[PDB]
């Protein structure tokens, strides 16, 4: 397997 | 703060590994893991230490480090 690293990361509203 | 690298290691020894900040709520980390998997979040039981992980620890709360590393085993 490869390396795997993953990253954990209104007014506009029209419905 | 800086980002941490917890390894997560599966059942069967596979690896993925999330950067996470300190305040990080780990459900989050519990969500992605399991959809990677293809596996449901709620079939799954995420140890630190062999203790429970909780959707809302966070590395602070557990005294994590740098390439702690986190065990998935089934619910």
């Amino acid at each position: 397997a490869e390396e795997r690293v993953v990253v954990i990361s209104n007014s506009s509203s029209r419905y | 703060g800086e980002y941490i690298k917890l390894k997560v290691i599966g059942q069967d020894s596979s690896e993925i590994h999330f950067k996470v900040k300190m305040t990080t709520h780990l459900k989050k980390l519990k969500e992605s893991y399991a959809q990677r998997q293809g596996v449901p979040m709620n079939s799954l039981r995420f140890l630190f230490e062999g203790q429970r992980i909780a959707d809302n620890h966070t590395p602070k709360e557990l005294g994590m480090e740098e390439e702690d590393v986190i065990e998935v085993y089934q619910e």
